[PDB]
């Protein structure tokens, strides 16, 4: 049946866990009780891939829930469909994490680890076949950084065979809660070059810039920030969600966009961003914009090495591929050469709520590295003065580590770079 | 917008098709390896013609006609002529193909005054036999300009577009060794630009060599009482028509999943009975300096533009 | 009499089974239930349709097939489709978890485990043959089962069946309707290890057959199914000669024999005409002449290439309808002049042709209308090889980088297996030059 | 051009017009590479699962 377990860890996590169930239990019928209410069989057809059928034939998602303290949690649980969720998944501690990756990964999170997995194991062993796990976590705090890829280590000891794929928000000195999230940010990123096969970067700078410049928004709060990401991810589990000519799953995607296992990281894309839906041709030219990024970096100063673009609504699945074929030959400068057919594209005939017309988009662009060597410049710049390591060293970490994390984010950019010119 | 890439970069006449495409600001080059082309300059050598054609949405031309070989590499023109039944003739010269086919033994049938000519001069066969590659008849007669007594050849260009119409450029050259004609001393004999531009007092009687089609009309008028397009073209025109309407259905890309265009040289001799004589097909043509400017511009016109629209210098055979 | 057994192998395979199996029905008259009202004799039978369906006590005719599918989605819905009854249960083989595009992971690792589960069920059909001539197997070149599965059962059946014949029915890989980034590295993977197990294979361009429907058929967005209905034809067509009273092709002996001088050299391109829109109102009805010359234009060939510019090695003419031997000569008379036809100096110059009475069977409510005649030829020719190094360039430019050799290395395989394949093909293309170029 | 072996019944007729004449791995090899590819894995597993247990002493020692 291809289920995925779903793990949401720290605020951002749990908050942007939250509308993901929020937006796609509305796709697919089920109400803020469990209950399903839709019109088409499309909605039932895979919906184990994320839902659990419960014993009044109720649908509970198959997610965990995972704080190292309580205030976030209990925010998710009187929200909207808060009730919807399995009450034993709920797995928090006390004490929090303070912003610290070290807290998150070797002394607060190290506590309460073990009871999470026991939340997996119970989540995982009823799955008839199991393609993997989506966590969804920022890097800049301490649990969802280090809590989260301390969960991500210990999955793929215990289920090394199957998928680990991440939501991952990057922080940014615009939307910043302290000046350490380079430090837990660098740490994060030398985890997940190592522990996952695809990860998507959602910039919180992109983020923010798209809420400002184009959504018209002049000082947006973090919700109108998850809006943005709400939409990005139900696009990016459609192909996964409802059945398609594509049987998409987590290992197929994997297979097919990422060419070199260290370069596994997405940069998303949606449109639109009102009553007049977009003509195909307005779809594709949005997309493909600098403004449509969910992560903050300029497509056109590197190259794609691998693009997945799908289309929801009805619409002319042959103009789609006129118009798709068409951006690609005028900007072939921005496209790498030597991967045939390295672009494709899927329709899906249902909607999201409140659009006739939207196309998200996948991209694996070389010009994530920018991310990085962003992310890289603000380490470097306290850490060359050792700045703020007290609260790291405290927990038991040595300068040793930080500049391995260092080195293998620089090594990274440079993989980046050497495919830029390929 | 349009696309091309380009892959004989030594081409003379293609370096400038290149040029004039990308400053109507509507084409847009690549590298030599993108698939994703409109139009493609081929190499002048294994033009993969294989892999053209399979784009999804990409309309594919190309400047060669795979095949067209047939016609350019002497060997193959002389089994064309001589194996096509279009082709009998009385325009080419009485021809045989030699190995290092082959046809040695009927070589010597016509033997019984037998000079002749080999490469890839002499009047005994074992001269040039020794070279161990065609042997024709030589043109022992040939027409003189005067004064100057003077050999020459004609070289004619001949656009085929996709759709096959058959366009004979207007302009055309006559390219003479500009140095009196002698007989048996081997100058005047290979008449051109490799036998002269080494060894051979580098264009006498005219300009670089060269003399286009109204100076020689002129004289032909003067010195014959006839024209050029008479005494000459006409025969000119009736065997560029008889060698592409042979080849026509081996080449042709009309139901194909790419397209061809291709420019060609025609290479003449004229006797002096003013008959007409074919020499050999050049499938890569430079062409003469002067007029560069406007066969590089008709090509794009009716081969390349015909095909990706954007927003008469031929005559049609 | 002798049987053929068919093996169905991925998406694919099992998707144009079931077209095939739907025709073969329509054609021989097998109602979706296994009864055949016009076969008399109930429970038995040495007739030619016999050799494709055996006939139980209770008058079911079963088709001798096995589908096999790492994954049961696309199969599930034969289990229960229109002709659930026809098939028994055992013959319908699927695991958990598919081959995710990975070549290595459909041979190496899920397929170790189920190849003795499948030879089991093969077995138990090679057991109800008197005479088994071999097998037809139908399966993508390019996901993981119909790739990396096929290539492991093709070695084993070599071992439990040495002396019986293998046919492939290939599905080439196309981008205007493909799956996977990395179908160039199964395509060559798989027909470097299969190759000296396959006797003949028929290599269908989902491109050519793409564009078919698009131009003839008059649909913008052509389906799986109005792809798989028109394989079915063509498939039809081949295997006609194996399922009806006939002379030429009556076993799978006879498709190397007279298909097939050189043994790498096994891959007959399959032309077919006429395809004709369902819905297209005023059609005139086009004649012998007619559709033998369609036979030579490319835009009707399973695999577009330029069979100009190479050499046949032999032509077989299959048609279907009302046509009479005179008529054929004449068309072929005319056409040897008018077209570029040049076989090798080692080859007799012509054709061999059959001619099945009964005109095509079109699915009814489908998108191909009734002819009057049809033909199918099958003409080994060198030009086929513009496939190959159409594929040979897509897998250079990706592995000059190594892009996605990972994903196959995890599952066990060797880089070397990849550059060996690659140096098979180089030498499979040189093979297609010595005999078709000077 | 010329016709032979011209083969007529109730089907059809078949027949042949010319126009020019003329002028495996054993089941133990393959046991062989199957395992060697399972042998692969087994390492590469074996030494990812080793280094998760050289991180897990690095946490316990942090
Ligand atoms: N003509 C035709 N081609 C198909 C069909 N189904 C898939 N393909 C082609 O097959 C290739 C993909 O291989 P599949 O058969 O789908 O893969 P599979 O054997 O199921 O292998 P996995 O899904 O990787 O386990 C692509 O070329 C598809 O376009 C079909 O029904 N008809
Ligand atoms: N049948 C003929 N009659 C008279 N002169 C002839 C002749 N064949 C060759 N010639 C002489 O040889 C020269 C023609 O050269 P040719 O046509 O063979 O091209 P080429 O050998 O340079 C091949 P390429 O141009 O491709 O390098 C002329 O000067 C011409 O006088
Ligand atoms: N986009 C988005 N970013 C968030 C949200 N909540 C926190 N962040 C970002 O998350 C980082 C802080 O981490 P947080 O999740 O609060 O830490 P944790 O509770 O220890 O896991 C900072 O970079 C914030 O910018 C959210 O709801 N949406
Ligand atoms: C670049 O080459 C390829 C890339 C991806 C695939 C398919 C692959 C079967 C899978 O899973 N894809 C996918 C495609 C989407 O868009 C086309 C999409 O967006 C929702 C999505 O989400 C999970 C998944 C096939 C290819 O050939
Ligand atoms: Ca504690
Ligand atoms: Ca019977
Ligand atoms: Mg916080
Ligand atoms: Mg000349
Ligand atoms: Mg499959």
């Amino acid at each position: 049946m291809r289920e995925i377990v779903h793990i949401q860890a720290g605020q951002c996590g749990n908050q942007i866990g939250a509308k993901f169930w929020e937006v796609i239990s509305d796709e697919h019928g089920i109400d803020p009780t469990g209950s399903y209410h839709g019109d088409s069989d499309l909605q039932l057809e895979r919906i184990n891939v994320y839902y659990n059928e419960a014993t009044g034939n109720k649908y509970v998602p198959r997610a965990i829930l995972v704080d190292l303290e309580p205030g976030t949690m209990d925010s998710v649980r009187s929200g909207p469909f808060g009730q919807i969720f399995r009450p034993d998944n709920f797995v928090f501690g006390q004490s929090g994490a303070g912003n610290n990756w070290a807290k998150g990964h070797y002394t607060e999170g190290a506590e309460l680890v073990d009871s999470v997995l026991d939340v997996v194991r119970k989540e995982s062993e009823s799955c008839d076949c199991l393609q993997g796990f989506q966590l969804t976590h920022s890097l800049g705090g301490g649990t969802g950084s280090g809590m989260g890829t301390l969960l991500i280590s210990k999955i793929r000891e215990e289920y090394p065979d199957r998928i680990m794929n991440t939501f991952s928000v990057m922080p940014s000195p615009k939307v910043s809660d302290t000046v350490v999230e380079p430090y837990n940010a660098t740490l994060s990123v030398h985890q997940l070059v190592e522990n996952t096969d695809e990860t998507y970067c959602i910039d919180n700078e992109a983020l923010y810039d798209i809420c400002f410049r184009t959504l018209k928004l002049t000082t947006p709060t973090y919700g109108d920030l998850n809006h943005l990401v709400s939409a990005t991810m139900s696009g990016v589990t459609t192909c996964l969600r409802f059945p398609g000519q594509l049987n998409a799953d987590l290992r197929k995607l994997a297979v097919n966009m990422v060419p070199f296992p260290r370069l596994h990281f997405f940069m998303p894309g949606f449109a639109p961003l009102q009553y007049r839906a977009l003509t195909v041709p307005e779809l594709t030219q949005q997309m493909f914009d600098s403004k449509n990024m969910m992560a903050a970096c300029d497509p056109r100063h590197g190259r794609y090495l691998t693009v997945a673009a799908i289309f929801r609504g009805r619409m002319s699945m042959k103009e789609v591929d006129e118009q798709m074929l068409n951006v690609q030959n005028k900007n072939s400068s921005y496209f790498v050469e030597w991967i045939p057919n390295n672009v494709k594209t899927a329709v899906c005939d249902i909607p999201p709520r409140g659009l006739k017309m939207s196309a998200t988009f996948i991209g694996n662009s070389t010009a994530i590295q920018e991310l990085f060597k962003r992310i890289s410049e603000q380490f470097t710049a306290m850490f060359r003065r050792k700045a703020f390591l007290h609260w790291y060293t405290g927990e038991g970490m040595d300068e040793m580590e930080f500049t391995e994390a260092e080195s293998n984010m620089n090594d990274l950019v440079s993989e980046y770079q050497q495919y830029q010119d390929a | 917008m349009y696309t091309f890439v380009v892959r004989d970069e030594n081409s003379s006449v293609y370096a400038e098709v290149s040029r004039l495409l990308l400053a109507t600001g509507q084409w847009k080059r690549l590298r030599k390896d993108n698939p994703r082309f409109n139009l493609m300059l081929g190499e002048r050598n294994r033009l993969p013609f294989g892999r053209l054609g399979h784009e999804p949405g990409l309309v594919q031309l190309v400047n060669y006609y795979r095949g067209a070989d047939k016609l350019c590499r002497k060997a193959s023109l002389v089994k064309l002529i001589k194996t096509s039944p279009e082709l009998s003739c009385t325009w080419f010269p009485e021809s045989y193909v030699i190995y290092p086919t082959d046809e040695r033994e009927v070589f010597l049938a016509a033997y019984n005054g037998n000079v002749w000519i080999a490469k890839s001069i002499s009047s005994e066969a074992s001269e040039l036999l020794d070279f161990i590659h065609v042997i024709q008849k030589y043109l022992e007669k040939p027409l003189l300009l005067e004064p100057g007594h003077r050999k020459f050849d004609i070289r004619s260009w001949v656009l085929v577009d996709h759709l096959y119409n058959i366009y004979l450029y207007r302009e055309g050259v006559l390219r003479t060794s500009s140095e009196p004609y002698n007989s048996a001393d081997k100058t005047c004999h290979l008449t051109n630009h490799c036998i002269q531009k080494e060894y051979s007092n580098y264009g006498r009687y005219e300009e670089g060599n060269e003399m286009f089609f109204e100076e020689f009309n002129q004289y032909l008028m003067d010195a014959l009482n006839t024209t050029l397009e008479n005494s000459i073209l006409l025969q000119i025109k009736h065997i560029i028509r008889s060698c592409l309407m042979c080849i026509e259905p081996a080449i042709s890309t009309k139901h194909l999943h790419y397209q061809s265009f291709q420019l060609f040289g025609f290479d003449f001799m004229v006797d002096e009975e003013l008959k007409v004589w074919l020499i050999e097909v050049n499938g890569a043509p430079a062409c003469a300096q002067k007029l560069y400017a406007e066969l590089c511009q008709g090509i794009v016109d009716v081969a390349i533009s015909s095909v990706f629209p954007l927003a008469s210098i031929f005559i049609k055979l | 009499m002798r049987e053929c057994i068919s093996i169905h192998v991925g998406q694919a395979g099992v998707q144009i089974g079931n077209a095939c199996w739907e025709l073969y029905c329509l054609e021989h008259g097998i109602q979706p239930d296994g009864q055949m009202p016009s076969d008399k004799t109930i429970g038995g039978g040495d007739d030619s349709f016999n050799t494709f369906f055996s006939e139980t006590g209770a008058g079911k005719h079963v088709p001798r097939a096995v589908f096999v599918d790492l994954e049961p989605t696309v199969i599930d819905e034969v289990r229960t489709g229109t002709y659930r009854q026809l098939f028994h249960p055992e013959q319908l083989i699927t695991g958990k978890e598919d081959a995710a595009n990975n070549y290595a992971r459909g041979h190496y690792t899920i397929g170790k485990e189920i190849i003795d589960l499948v030879l089991d069920r093969i077995r138990k059909l090679a057991d109800q043959c008197t005479g088994l001539q071999g097998f037809l197997v139908f399966h993508s070149f390019g996901g993981g089962t119909g790739s990396g599965f096929t290539s492991l059962l093709m070695e084993r059946l070599s071992v439990d069946y040495g002396k019986k014949s293998k046919l492939e029915f290939s599905i080439y890989p196309a981008p205007q309707v493909s799956t996977a980034v990395v179908e160039p590295y199964n395509s060559i993977l798989t027909t470097h290890t299969t190759l000296e197990h396959s006797d003949c294979a028929f290599m269908v361009d989902n491109e050519a057959i793409y564009d078919i429907c698009r131009r003839n058929l008059d649909i913008e967005r052509p389906t799986y199914t109005n792809l798989n209905r028109l394989i079915s034809q063509i498939v039809s067509s081949i295997t006609a000669s194996l399922r009806f009273d006939g002379a030429l092709n009556v076993d799978l002996t006879e498709f190397q024999t007279n298909l097939v001088p050189y043994p790498r050299i096994h891959f007959p391109l399959a032309t077919y005409a006429p395809v004709i829109s369902a819905e297209k109102a005023y059609h005139e009805q086009l004649s012998v002449a007619e559709i033998t010359n369609a036979c030579f234009e490319p835009a009707n060939q399973m695999v577009k290439c330029d069979p100009r510019h190479g050499k046949y090695m032999a032509c077989c003419l299959l048609y279907r309808g009302d046509v009479v031997p005179k008529d054929v000569n004449a068309a072929i008379a005319t056409i040897k002049t008018k077209r570029s036809i040049q076989f090798v100096d080692w080859c007799p110059t012509g054709f061999k042709v059959g001619i099945n009475y009964q005109p095509p069977t079109v699915v009814p409510g489908g998108d191909l209308a009734k002819v009057q005649r049809a033909v199918c030829m099958l003409s080994n020719t060198t030009a086929i090889a513009e496939a190959w190094a159409r594929l040979d360039h897509k897998f250079d430019l990706m592995y000059a980088k190594r892009a996605f050799v990972h994903w196959y290395v995890g599952e066990g395989m060797e880089e070397g297996e990849f550059s060996e394949a690659r140096e098979d093909m180089a030498a499979l293309e040189k093979d297609y030059e010595e005999v078709g170029v000077d | 051009m010329e016709v032979i072996e011209l083969n007529k019944c109730t089907s059809g007729q078949s027949f042949e017009v010319i126009l020019k004449p003329p002028s495996d791995p054993s089941l133990e090899e393959i046991q062989k590479k199957l395992e060697a590819a399972e042998e692969r894995r087994k390492y590469q597993e074996a030494e990812l699962l080793k280094h998760l247990a050289e991180k897990r002493e690095h946490e316990r020692e942090v």
